[PDB]
């Protein structure tokens, strides 16, 4: 039934992760600076 | 406030599903549709 | 090809067959169709008017009573109309007005009959009008 | 424990099942529940190598048909007596929107690099009038986030949060009183309709963010 | 003009716009075959199912 | 007291961006109609394309419910 | 008092959106003539895919209907 | 005392929701007119959609118009 | 006094939906022009039509008049 | 200074309402125009049925400044 | 100067309702160029009665100016 | 303050009317243009033409600037 | 207080343009839909100029929403 | 104060008339390229003047702007 | 407490004008969509023209969007 194919996103989809990563980090310095809250 | 309680424990299951699905559901589909070519020759 | 072609074949005696053109400007059934060169792909059911056909000289004028012209993507014109005129033979002035007249004779016949010479009611008045 | 723990955990737990469950035991038939994914997929990939045509259909084809479904089930809470996709906040537009945006300049800038400069004019306006045509294709770039974010959002919150003011006003079109009859309870029959709408707004906001995604993605992944 | 409503065929319409036009012009340009554009000596007797071909009405 | 009627007021002005939204997307659905007259076979390829529209209106006319809502709550 | 009526003009104010749903719901029944007339044969199909879009017209208005209702009860 | 200049001039800003139901009905009977042109055969079919066309129009000016009455008598 | 001074302003405001019933009323004769033009006999079925349009077009911009007028007295 | 005031302001609001008339004009205009563009020989019965038209076109204008003189006197 | 700013603002606000005429003018003007593409054996004709409805049309702005005036002098 | 206040408020009133213009003089160019065309020989009997109905589309909105300059001084 | 009012007002009337950002947006999708019920063969040429088009329509409205947006907060 | 506040409203009021100013460079700018279809060798023929015409809807918006910008001015 | 007021009101009011532009640049889309339709080949040749209309219809929302956000500002 259920099997786990080589699935390439590491090399593929790494930029998207990259860029939302620092998305992550920019909402969390908007957390204490931009917001202030 | 409530900012740094559903960003990263929602964008988690966006993280994951990448290696979820692609693994596990389209592997399904396309499994059996090339499987379905195969009987096609 | 360059310029526009046009094929002015009539089911009487062809006149034009692809020869090239600045200008076929010709009233269209819906209106007038001012196609000067190349033209796009559109073919349109004609309307009695004027042809003045712009060739690389000058623009011969001819009163035409009807046809279709075909727009082909090769700039080329199909006029396959139904009738010929010149541009001197089709201007005049007593056979464009008492001919007309004389045909309102046979609107006098029933009612398909003046159905159908309904359109030669008002046929002649293009050739006097188109002919300047 | 965590509201956002159990918020998330109905994905967690259908994503998997509905492949892995509805299906009988992984069967090439397509069974009749299984009809449902034997339709959808293969719609999904006609528009993935559709809209991403060339040989960029396969650089992410996969991420589209994962990242359409994500926010199509996040929103699937829209029709229960306490309804709640992402507690009516659902930050994760803000998520999926701006990251993918420069996601793009990035593919425009990891793969397409320098060149980056040679996309936001599509035709013409050289240096005589580049200016004012970079000047809109800025605000597209920046508003294709928001086109994605929040949209499908704002979709699904009011679609499901009419509900609440049609029981906070109609709460008496027949409860307690003589306009129970047929004078006022046309009004009540409003309900199922916001139901129907949310129901297609959804779905089709779902296709919608996806489809402009593919077209924000192979903007910057082909360059003209 | 009004082959719109009830007359034959856009064909009529043109021919007998062909008629009038050539009767707006003298013998200096229509030629022998206007003439039997206007003399048509097609008899048209539609048949039947039976073959019955009622009367040859010129055309 | 001005102050609270004040964003009763701004939603009520800022709700108004219903009417061109709804023109448009009557527009949208004219022109599928049409299409499905005049080409009754092609139909099929561009009615998805024709609830893509329909959509790619219907939720910008939403949003102004939204942005109303946000003045209105 | 000084909210509850200005409540009041911003009901009336949300309602004068009703012109959208009003537009389209007669703009349909064009698109829906226009093809009686041209297809005559793909009316019949096009009556069910028109009707619909008459309704998902009249939410237009649903949504004037809704804001006016919340600032007038 | 002012709810009733409120009331009023709410209800006289309503009282532009119905253009859209008054233009709309005009184009409706426009291409019903202009098809009925078009193939006097579909005349009949027009008419059993334009009545419903005009009047599932007329039926939301009919709303926002409501909506001012509740703000001019109610 | 301010009463007074509303039922005026309001009156004048209400007066606006006559623009719907001039460009309406004009929308249906335009059609019935434009139709007599391409099709000169349908005109009979057409005018009467046309009026019947007329009555349904021009009557929202005498309700909207009637609701001024009632407003302003 | 409120009634008057209200007045005069009134006034000059409904008389952008006389913009309906624009249109009122402009499509049985436009009507005219393209039924002598497509059957001239019509244009002897067109303005016919036209005059019929404007007068209703123009009677918008003349209904709502019979109530703008109302309220201007 | 309180009902004096009070007639500067009526005029104002009546200072747009020459939209109505802006458009229709147009609208007429554009029919009549369609015409000349279509039926060029009018042109002169259509001139004739394309003056009256250029005239039929600014009748609108006309009538909205004045009121205006009467409120800016 | 007040009486500024005003000729500044009226003034910019008055002073969008410029869209009319904008509007219409751009129809009759668009129009001269595709009549061009769709017929090579009416730039000739229509470009004056054109230049004419330009300025017949402008005064509204030179109608619209008048009041602004007026008003300012 | 009047401030933060003031910022209300200002965000309510910026909302109305997404009206116009839908319609345009609407109307060309409308326009793509019947294009490729014509030409089949152009949806090549067709769909992504639109999707260039349409897109900045709605993004236009989202912008002038964005003007109600910073002074909401 | 207060005068200066006016100035500033209608300043932003105005600003609204930019719409027949879009509207118009839509008719002129879609018309063209409509006729450039029909005939594509009338895109030089309508160039020298059509362009013009576009130029001239535009100013009429700069006539628009011109009134805020003095308002910004004096 | 007034000037900041009015400067937040207009900076609101201001962004009714970019809908022409917004509008319009899917009007000139729909327009080429359609040239396409009917001559794919001309695709190349309007996109030149396509730049000349596209940056002659966004400036006056653009203008129109910095001019509001710099009376704020």
């Amino acid at each position: 039934m259920l099997k786990r194919f080589p699935t390439p996103i590491l090399k593929v989809y790494w930029p998207f992760f990259v860029a939302g990563a620092a998305v992550y980090y920019g909402m969390s310095k908007a957390a204490d600076l931009s917001s202030n809250t | 406030f409530y900012f740094m309680n559903q960003l990263t424990y929602g964008f988690l299951l966006m993280i994951t599903l990448l290696i979820l699905f692609s693994q596990f559901f389209l592997p399904m589909i396309l499994r059996l549709y090339v499987s379905r070519l195969f009987i096609s020759k | 090809s360059s310029g526009l072609k046009l094929q002015f074949a009539l089911p009487h005696e062809t006149l034009y067959s692809g020869s090239e053109v600045t200008q076929v400007n010709l009233p269209a059934k819906s209106g007038r169709i001012g196609v000067l060169a190349n033209h796009v792909p559109t073919v349109e059911q004609l309307l009695p008017g004027v042809v003045e056909v712009m060739e690389g000289s000058n623009s011969k004028k001819f009163f035409i009573s009807g046809g279709f012209a075909t727009v082909q993507p090769d700039s080329q014109l199909c006029v396959t109309a139904i009738e010929a005129f010149p541009l001197e033979s089709f201007s005049q002035e007593n056979i464009k007005n008492l001919l007309a007249e004389a045909k309102k004779n046979v609107s006098s016949s029933d009612a398909r009959e003046a159905a159908e010479a309904a359109i030669q009611v008002e046929v002649l008045e293009n050739l006097q009008s188109v002919l300047k | 424990l965590t509201t956002f723990s159990l918020y998330t955990i109905i994905v967690l737990l259908v994503i998997t099942s509905l492949y892995t469950l509805t299906n009988n035991n992984n069967k090439i038939i397509g069974s009749r529940w299984l009809i449902s994914q034997e339709a959808i997929y293969d719609t999904i990939m006609n528009m993935t190598k559709g809209q991403i045509g060339g040989k960029n259909w396969g650089l992410y084809f996969p991420m589209i048909f994962t990242l359409f479904m994500f926010i199509f089930i996040a929103n699937l809470i829209s029709m229960i007596p306490y309804s709640f996709a992402l507690s009516a906040h659902l930050v994760f537009i803000i998520s999926l929107s701006i990251v993918i945006w420069l996601g793009n300049t990035i593919l425009g800038l990891y793969k397409h690099g320098w060149v980056f400069f040679s996309l936001f004019v599509p035709a013409g306006t050289p240096l005589p009038l580049v200016p004012l045509l970079v000047i809109i294709e800025t605000l597209s770039y920046f508003a294709r986030a928001i086109s994605l974010g929040l949209r499908l959002g704002s979709n699904i919150l009011a679609g499901h949060l009419l509900m609440v003011i049609l029981a906070g006003l109609t709460f008496n079109f027949m409860l307690i009183n003589l306009f129970t009859l047929v004078f006022g309870f046309v009004p009540l029959a409003m309900i199922l309709a916001i139901m129907m709408l949310e129901f297609a707004i959804g779905i089709i906001q779902g296709y919608v963010w996806a489809i402009l995604t593919a077209s924000y993605l192979k903007d910057a992944v082909y360059l003209h | 003009s009004a082959w719109r409503k009830a007359g034959i065929s856009y064909a009529a319409y043109l021919n007998v716009a062909a008629q009038a036009i050539r009767s707006s012009l003298k013998t200096e340009l229509q030629t022998a075959s206007v003439l039997n554009r206007s003399q048509t000596d097609a008899f048209y007797t539609q048949y039947k199912n039976g073959t019955a071909a009622s009367e040859p009405t010129p055309i | 007291q001005l102050v609270l009627a004040a964003k009763y007021i701004g939603a009520g002005i800022s709700t108004i961006g219903l009417l061109g939204a709804g023109i448009g997307i009557a527009i949208v659905f004219a022109a599928l109609i049409n299409g499905v007259s005049r080409n009754p076979s092609i139909k099929d390829t561009v009615f998805p394309m024709a609830i893509l529209g329909f959509a790619l209106s219907e939720a910008t006319g939403l949003f102004c419910l939204m942005v109303s809502f946000l003045l209105l709550f």
